[PDB]
């Protein structure tokens, strides 16, 4: 995020009362789970700077929906599920 | 109307160089150099006689012009009080411009800081809170100016000196050493302020750990050039813990207000050294003998109860006393601030869990990726 | 009163009757020291009644602390004869509010905790609640990891 | 099929989004950091 950012999420709070801003990633690489969120809040500062705002990293996670998997978990067919109990927490494990 | 500047033209030396152009000022009807140079005359100390005559032409040009910020408006007539000296009859008018002025800039948030730094005359005690608790019900948004919260707390810092929870001083504090970064002002006069800062901050126990921001860059600046001894007991309460011969060194330079403290300062030097001592050490060694606290804490083998008993309400450790041996057993931890020697002594004790964790879990890996494929 | 309430830990007993001492030379109003202490046979009951709110009150936050506590510890801790505290311990077991195991051979007493069978809580809680703190580590530090490399 | 006639399907690659796809499905299916996830005697009572 570039410092111009603080100025996006003010112009469309006439829309919204808090305009949750998602950061994604098109290529995947690291560290894990992807993307990222923020929120737009307020909390000055103990130094006493002007008031400040600052995104807060909001914790994002991934989720599912009826009839969505249809196309999505379709195309992909080469994974083995899972197999619960016996690789699939030893390999969490070692990672 | 004219001549009214005309007369007041000179008052003294230099005086009128700046006044040509001020009556230049309005006739070519820019309020902000006039603005800017009536408050140039404002910030200029004066008895103050000349803005005392002109506040009556000064109400008629917030009449007709109606935009300028009473920003402005209130700093004019805090040098005209000082003429005045009567707090009645300056905030009937304090009022009047609250009343008349209304704008999208808050006009409550800098006339109710302005009504109770003139309310220390009433004295305090009665009214004040009530004014002083609308201030930040108004400012919460949208505290963009974030200037007027230093005049939010000059009057919360005079409902303090009713004595009045000492522990909250330092927590108003907060309020000031966080509403403006740079000081603006001299720092001897901040010296004297960490003076009696320190000592409040320290008296008063409600806030059972003061600890936390103690190591903040401005304040400690004024630990610099306020008294050494004074600073070197407030880091046995920072990091401390004892260090005996400093927690009386408060006691010697400074002796009025910390004789009924006294005592309880020792106790909480006493709370300081149970969690450290878990803290500073990797232990455990969790579970610690009574002779061990009759000794760092010097404390008498029938006071341990009360002692550590307390830091369980407190919330320093949540750890059970075991009284068969009468050893005090130890849980879960209370960090205090960080030292240059504790990153280097966290490197060691840390980075050993990541090289001994890793080393064996390679171990795993090795093994039973066969099994697995 | 409310002081002994909350927060409990300890206090000499007479340090509690220089106070409630002084309510019978204190008043103006006297009433409330006459129906209590004012009668004699009502006083000694609730004087020994008052004494079961101050020695059950540090029983309740004992019990809590152990572990385990010698007997002659829990002597000068209750304020009292060794005897008086087996009467203490007697009445209050019988009423069983705190469960305590007493012996008198060696003089290692306790409250609670029954024998020690516990194996689930002991793995579960170890496993489960405290590796929870140790593995959300890296969810709140890449967010602080955020934090601080914008700026920085 | 009498008036009509159905029509092939087919998927043009996608991959470098499928290859997220499967990433991200997965991922968040892995102990949310993989670490996250990693009745003892009793739930081997109740095994027994």
């Amino acid at each position: 995020l570039h410092k111009n950012d603080i100025a996006i999420n003010e112009l469309m709070k006439r829309y919204c009362p808090n305009s949750v801003l998602v950061i994604i990633d098109v290529k995947p690489k690291d560290l894990g789970l992807p993307t990222e969120a923020y929120i737009s809040v307020e909390e000055v500062h103990d130094d006493g700077t002007p008031t400040s705002k600052t995104f807060e990293h909001v914790t994002s996670e991934i989720g599912a929906e009826e009839a969505e998997e249809v196309g999505v978990e379709h195309l992909l067919r080469d994974i083995k599920d899972t197999t619960v109990g016996t690789l699939s927490q030893r390999i969490t494990n070692q990672v | 109307v004219p001549g009214f500047l005309q007369q007041s033209q000179s008052s003294g030396p230099g005086q009128p160089a700046v006044w040509h152009r001020l009556e230049e000022l309005y006739t070519k009807k820019l309020w902000h150099q006039l603005t800017l140079q009536v408050l140039d005359f404002v910030q200029d100390p004066c008895f103050a006689q000349g803005d005392g005559l002109i506040k009556l032409y000064e109400n008629f040009i917030s009449e007709f012009e109606h935009r300028v910020n009473p920003l402005s408006l209130v700093e004019i007539i805090l040098h005209v009080v000082r003429q005045m000296t009567d707090p009645n009859v300056a905030l009937t008018f304090l009022e009047k411009t609250r009343e008349k002025v209304k704008s999208s800039d808050e006009a409550v948030i800098l006339c109710k800081t302005a009504i109770g730094a003139l309310k220390l005359n009433i004295g305090d005690l009665q009214v004040t809170k009530e004014t002083i608790e609308d201030v930040e019900e108004m400012l919460n948004n949208l505290p963009g100016v974030t200037s007027v919260h230093s005049r939010f707390y000059d009057l919360s810092s005079k409902y303090y000196q009713t004595i009045g929870n000492h522990a909250s001083y330092y927590k108003d504090a907060l309020r000031f050493l966080g509403c403006v970064d740079i000081k603006d002002l001299p720092v001897s006069e901040q010296q004297e302020r960490a003076f009696t800062l320190g000592l409040a901050g320290l008296l008063g126990e409600g806030v059972f750990n003061f600890g936390e921001l103690l190591m903040h860059p401005v304040l400690e600046s004024l630990r610099n050039t306020d008294r050494q001894w004074l600073i070197d007991t407030l880091y046995a309460f920072n990091s401390g813990n004892v260090e005996r011969f400093q927690t009386l060194k408060t006691a010697w330079g400074q002796q009025p207000d910390l004789a009924a403290n006294e005592a309880q300062l020792l106790r909480k030097i006493q709370l300081l050294c149970l969690m450290e001592m878990t803290f500073t050490r990797p232990a455990n060694h969790r579970q610690l003998t009574f002779e061990e606290i009759a000794k760092s804490a010097k404390i008498t083998v029938n006071e341990v109860e009360l002692l550590v008993m307390k830091a369980l309400s407190v919330g320093l450790v949540k750890g059970s006393i075991d009284e068969v041996d009468k050893r005090v057993h130890m849980t879960w931890v209370q960090p205090r601030v960080l030292d240059l020697q504790q990153i280097k002594g966290m490197k060691d004790r840390l980075e050993f869990w990541c090289t001994d964790v890793k080393s064996m879990e390679m171990l795993v890996e090795h093994q039973a990726h066969d099994i697995l494929t | 009163l409310l002081k002994l309430f909350t927060t409990m830990e300890l206090m000499r007993w007479s340090t509690l009757v220089e106070d409630y001492g002084m309510e019978l030379r204190k008043g103006s109003l006297e009433s409330p020291a006459t129906d209590v202490f004012g009668s004699t046979e009502e006083g000694e009951k609730r004087w020994k009644d008052l004494k079961n709110r101050v020695v059950e009150h540090n029983i309740r936050i004992m019990a809590k602390y152990y572990t385990r506590i010698t007997m002659k510890r829990m002597a000068q801790l209750l304020d009292l004869s060794v005897d008086e505290s087996e009467a203490f311990l007697s009445n209050l077991v019988v009423n069983k509010t705190i469960f305590a195991k007493v012996d008198r051979l060696a003089g290692i007493i306790n409250f609670q905790r029954p024998k020690d069978p516990n194996n689930l809580l002991n793995d579960w809680s170890q496993k489960l609640n405290s590796l929870m703190s140790l593995v959300n580590k890296t969810t709140h530090l890449i967010a602080k990891e955020e934090m601080i490399h914008n700026l920085q | 099929n009498r008036h009509y006639y159905s029509i092939t399907i087919n998927y043009r690659k996608n991959e470098l989004e499928q290859k997220m796809l499967l990433n991200l499905h997965k991922k968040s299916w892995m102990e949310g950091l993989t670490l996250q996830d990693y009745v003892v005697k009793e739930m081997l009572e109740l095994a027994k």
